[PDB]
């Protein structure tokens, strides 16, 4: 294990837990499905964390996530990977630019740094055009 | 790196599709 995955399990669990109290609530859990574009039941939510919530408190702490993480895409990736690719694309034009990234960072929360946003596209980037095609995509997302 | 909320939206999402299979 990296301190870079580290440094990824963090930001991850740091989108649910929004007043950093270091349990994700169901109220979390829910707010961040809204900004998804979904609309879960109480119940939903509650089952989402009881499937993971190994002490039974009824919330979802560090390691608890971790095992969320840690369970496989692992046979129908591929059509949620394409449309993720779409909603990234804003454009439509089958690239993803640095303003795009920028924009998706955003409505995930995040609103720095610019050389960051440039850093992400850099290492997506395999065939150096300065952006992320479908196939680079692809192999960031399976990373 | 700083890709952690995509993993985590993508996850998510295909936890709470894999939520209402499984009940
Ligand atoms: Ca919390
Ligand atoms: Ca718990
Ligand atoms: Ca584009
Ligand atoms: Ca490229």
């Amino acid at each position: 294990l990296t301190e870079e995955q580290i440094a990824e399990f963090k930001e991850a669990f740091s989108l649910f837990d929004k007043d950093g109290d270091g349990t994700i609530t169901t109220k979390e859990l829910g707010t961040v499905m809204r900004s998804l574009g979904q609309n879960p039941t109480e119940a939903e939510l509650q089952d989402m964390i009881n499937e993971v919530d190994a002490d039974g408190n009824g919330t979802i702490d560090f390691p608890e996530f971790l095992t969320m993480m840690a369970r496989k895409m692992k046979t129908d990736s591929e059509e949620e990977i394409r449309e993720a690719f779409r909603v990234f694309d804003k454009d439509g034009n089958g690239y993803i630019s640095a303003a795009e990234l920028r924009h998706v960072m955003t409505n995930l929360g995040e609103k720095l740094t610019d050389e960051e946003v440039d850093e992400m596209i850099r290492e997506a980037d395999i065939d150096g055009d300065g952006q992320v095609n479908y196939e680079e995509f692809v192999q960031m997302m399976t990373a | 790196g700083h890709m952690g909320k995509i993993y985590a939206a993508m996850m998510i999402m295909d936890y709470y599709k894999q939520s209402k299979v499984k009940k």
